[PDB]
């Protein structure tokens, strides 16, 4: 069982009760704030790469070296449901203009695609991902809701407090992490996919 | 002689195949993507005997103290994209410049390499637009199969030939 907050002043309450422990450094600091402004932009360059990062420039790979130390500071103390929306593309570039139906209905043909491509199966993410504490807004209208069932002890940020860049409850996870998906479902709209996944953790482990 | 190789490209690309099926004529797939591994064979080239040392990296941790270390270090690059994934060709700049970046010579021993030969049907990058890029740096392009061993044995050669005649001065 994994704690979902249901109201946004106790999700504030609990990221700030972790946020006040991380005691993360001036360039720690920096470099989140910096993705919270540039997270298309770095997450893009570690698709693109596949998680390889020793082509990526001075700039770049500092902040990337900054923000994968960053986590050793940053766990749950609990396990923790967190939410991110997605747009078609998520899915793969042949959902991206294929997902919807013309009434802003998930295609069902599309959807038992992905389900197949998807479902029982394990996925990996070369950028960190941006999650929020709660399904809020700048989530809530895309046509992919991921809720991630992340373990007590894992890598995980709340990073709300460091940067008014950052998403509404944001919590950052690691890059190169692998996640489960253990269901997807359309939401009664018809409207949304709701995939429900576990993280398993990130390759990315500095000492 | 010791002409010390270091493979670079994106994840996926065929970078540990490529080194595998050189080092022990075998095509290993799905190696494991995040783990680097350092190999040193003898070879005869050209008549003469020498070792090559491989640096296959995994790169997804090579932060900027690691791989400035071992562009340094390395005399050679190949440079490898995969023919399937344009994303992987379009990055092949990327490890170019910050080679060049650290080493600070253009004539540095590098090959592209454009990797999966066999799978032709899938292929995303054009021979033209790789030609052209390799045309514009420099260097050779080599299409290589570590599946069908297709110029696998060419590329390390060709690329210890480079590093040789690069040390031929001084
Ligand atoms: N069909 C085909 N597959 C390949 C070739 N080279 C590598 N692969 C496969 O592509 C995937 C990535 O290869 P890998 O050697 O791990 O790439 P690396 O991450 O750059 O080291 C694996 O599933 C390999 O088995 C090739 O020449 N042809
Ligand atoms: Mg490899």
């Amino acid at each position: 069982t994994y704690q979902e907050f249901t109201n946004i002043d106790q999700a504030k309450a609990w990221g700030n009760a972790q946020y006040k422990k991380y005691g993360l450094s001036k360039s720690e600091k920096e470099a989140i704030v910096s993705y919270t402004k540039s997270a298309s932009e770095i997450n893009g360059k570690l698709r693109q790469n596949k998680g390889v990062i020793n082509g990526f420039p001075s700039n770049l790979i500092k902040q990337v070296e900054l923000l994968d130390k960053s986590f050793n500071k940053m766990k749950t103390p609990e396990n923790i449901m967190l939410f991110r929306g997605d747009d078609p593309a998520y899915l793969g570039t042949e959902f991206q203009n294929t997902l919807l139906n013309s009434n802003g209905t998930i295609n069902k043909t599309a959807f038992e695609k992905a389900k197949a491509k998807f479902l029982n199966k394990d996925r990996l993410e070369y950028g960190y991902i941006s999650t929020s504490l709660m399904n809020v807004s700048q989530f809530a209208g895309r046509p992919i809701i991921t809720k991630f069932k992340v373990a007590k002890g894992s890598k995980a940020g709340y990073i709300d407090p460091i940067s008014a860049f950052a998403g509404q409850l944001e919590m950052l996870l690691p890059r190169h992490s692998t996640y489960h998906i253990d269901d997807m479902r359309l939401s009664s709209d018809g409207k949304q996919i709701i995939i429900t996944a576990t993280m398993m953790g990130t390759a990315i482990n500095p000492k | 002689a010791l002409h010390k190789v270091i493979m670079v490209g994106s994840g996926g690309v065929g970078k540990s195949a490529l080194t595998l099926q050189f080092m022990y004529d075998e095509f290993v797939e799905d190696y494991e993507p995040t783990k680097a591994d350092s190999y040193r064979k003898k070879v005869v080239l050209d008549g003469e005997e020498v070792q090559i040392d491989i640096l296959d990296t995994a790169g997804q941790e090579d932060y900027a103290a690691i791989r400035d270390n071992y562009f340094r270090s390395g005399e050679g690059f190949l440079c490898v994209f995969s023919i399937t994934e344009m994303e992987s060709f379009a990055a092949t700049a990327d490890f170019r410049e910050q080679i060049l970046r650290v080493k600070e010579d253009e004539n540095v021993p590098f090959l592209l390499v454009g990797n999966k030969s066999d799978l032709e049907d899938k292929r995303q990058v054009s021979v033209e637009e790789a030609k052209n890029r390799a045309e514009q740096w420099n260097v050779n392009y080599v299409e290589t199969s570590a599946k069908t061993r297709a110029n696998v044995d060419k590329v390390f050669f060709d690329l210890m030939r480079e590093i040789r005649a690069r040390k031929m001065e001084d």
